């Protein structure tokens, strides 16, 4: 019952509530200085979480996504996404939840 | 006339309002069977029921204080009509405020609310949302505020308008409440339109301070566009509706009224006639009418005194800080103009002196008096020199006799060609 609008130009964490009607701040997202996050928020098995890279200058991106507490404001470390399975996005990419089937499609062939 | 209207229930409502100052105890008791003695709704057992909730609140007894409140709530839907009423559950609104419990209070006002809104009490529902409003703005809430003003709103939509024409009062109140709330966030666009929505659909029964908040709201709007006579008037009538309810705000309106007056030009004095013994020496206003008054004497050395010697209470607001350039324009235009009336072929540095600002200055002055036609004149840069056309020879009668002359004469000749 709440909208979490994340991101922005940043790390911004407004969080709003149907039922209170009022905006409010949670704390900032954890990420290295001299980067420009992409930020993702998506609910993933019932829980708050986000997806978001860091690039900086002459370094190569990392994927990694948080677990997000409501009553901790904290985004703790739920798993980092090795570059040995998942390559580069990009910047004009998009994100969204659902279910699929692994039969039906296939792996993406590429070199870790 | 007369009306028998009880006796018995009268008089043990009396004799409970004589055993009030004994023990509650036996008080609240009394109260309880004056209301079993009729059975069927109240009549005196109504104003018993506000004595039972009164002393419970004496005896912090709130459970069955709120029953008996939803009692009365019912009861104001009754035979007793919905006139008293309102003052009564007004003063036990005011009753239970007495304590702090927050939760309590706000527990008995949404009660209430949904009593109301059940009640269909339409004129007693939006006084107290409105009510309600006015809290919220004086603690400076918002969230809560704009749904009261969605459902007022929503309440004086008549399906396809979203305005009534009776309901008039409501929109006004309504227009009030986002008029103190655009004044918390300044929003300039949102309070012209709130200012135009109001002058369109208001029209309608006004309560003072309502009308006097909404003309100070339109008075600044005006002032801020440009428009000094309706700044002037919106100011006024505000000021108006300050003198006879007594808000605060009355000493402020009026300070506005005064800039906005000195705005107008053509020599008019706001603090003349309400500013008398009373609000003429009034220490917070003495400092405008003696500015008013050196404005009527056009001493502009006098009044830039009074400016720096009280500048805490001059250009303290930020609105008479930017507005103070522009007086100071317009009373040394009036001061020189008046100077160069008698005369005719006057220097500069003279006059610098005498207005006691610089050359450059005066000569921008001068530049801009010429544009506006105003100076019958004209001004020699090389020796610091404005010379006036004196136009002492007031004919023009030649230039209507050489028109008539060659227009004539051309007519008489072409008629010679033409006949010929």
């Amino acid at each position: 019952d709440k909208i979490f609008y994340i991101g922005g130009l940043s790390v911004t964490v407004e969080i709003y509530d149907v039922n209170k009607n009022e905006w409010k701040m949670a704390a900032n997202i954890p990420a290295k200085r001299y980067s420009d996050p992409c930020v993702r928020a998506v609910v993933i098995s019932n829980s708050l979480c986000v997806f978001m890279r860091e690039t900086h200058l002459n370094e190569r991106a990392k994927y990694v996504t948080y677990q997000y507490d409501l009553e901790l404001d904290r985004w703790s470390l739920r798993q980092h996404i090795s570059e040995r399975v998942l390559w580069d996005l990009g910047r004009d990419f998009r994100c969204t939840v659902g279910k699929l089937y692994p039969s039906c499609l296939e792996e993406s062939p590429w070199k870790p | 006339s007369n009306s028998e209207p009880n006796v018995d229930l009268e008089n043990q409502y009396y004799n409970s309002k004589a055993l009030k100052e004994d023990d509650p105890k036996a008080a609240l008791s009394s109260f309880q069977k004056v209301l079993e003695l009729e059975g069927e709704k109240g009549e005196w057992g109504f104003k018993a029921l506000k004595q039972m909730i009164k002393i419970n609140f004496k005896l912090t007894n709130f459970p069955e204080m709120m029953n008996r409140y939803k009692q009365l709530l019912t009861y104001i839907r009754s035979a007793v009509t919905r006139n008293y009423s309102e003052k009564s559950i007004n003063s036990i609104l005011d009753y239970i405020s007495t304590s702090k419990q927050m939760d309590l209070l706000q527990e008995f006002y949404e009660t209430t609310l949904e009593a109301l809104k059940d009640a269909k009490n339409d004129r007693l529902w939006f006084k107290t949302n409105t009510k309600l409003g006015k809290l919220y703005l004086e603690r400076e809430e918002y969230g809560k505020l704009q749904k009261i003003l969605r459902q007022l709103h929503q309440s004086c939509q008549t399906d396809d308008g979203e305005d009534d024409l009776k309901k008039g009062t409501q929109l006004l109140e309504i227009y009030a409440l986002e008029i103190q709330m655009y004044t918390a966030q300044k929003n300039n666009k949102k309070l012209k339109a709130l200012y135009e929505q109001s002058l369109h659909i208001k029209s309608a029964i006004p309560h003072p301070l309502i009308m006097g908040v909404i003309r100070e709201c339109g008075g600044k709007m005006h002032l801020r566009e440009g428009e000094f006579e309706k700044a002037h008037t919106d100011f006024f009538e505000a000021f108006k509706n300050y003198d006879e309810s007594g808000s605060p705000r009355r000493t402020t309106c009026l300070k506005y009224l005064v800039l906005a007056n000195m705005l107008m030009k053509s020599g008019i004095n706001p603090f003349d006639s309400q500013e008398a013994k009373p609000y003429k020496n009034d220490p917070e206003i003495l400092a405008m009418t003696n500015l008013v008054s050196a404005y009527q004497n056009n001493d502009i050395t006098e009044f830039e005194k009074i400016l720096k010697t009280n500048h805490s209470n001059i250009m303290d607001d930020p609105f008479i800080r930017e507005h103070i350039e522009e007086l100071l324009r317009n009373i040394r235009t009036q001061v020189l103009i008046k100077l160069i009336k008698p005369y005719t072929r006057i220097h500069i540095p003279f006059i610098s002196k005498e207005l006691n600002i610089d050359v450059a200055d005066v000569e921008s002055l001068l530049v801009q008096c010429i544009l506006d036609n105003t100076i019958h004149g004209r001004i020699d840069q090389v020796n610091q020199l404005l010379e006036l056309d004196h136009q002492k020879r007031g004919g023009a009668r030649y230039t209507a006799l050489d028109k008539w002359t060659n227009q004539l004469n051309s007519l008489n000749q072409a008629v010679v060609s033409k006949l010929a």
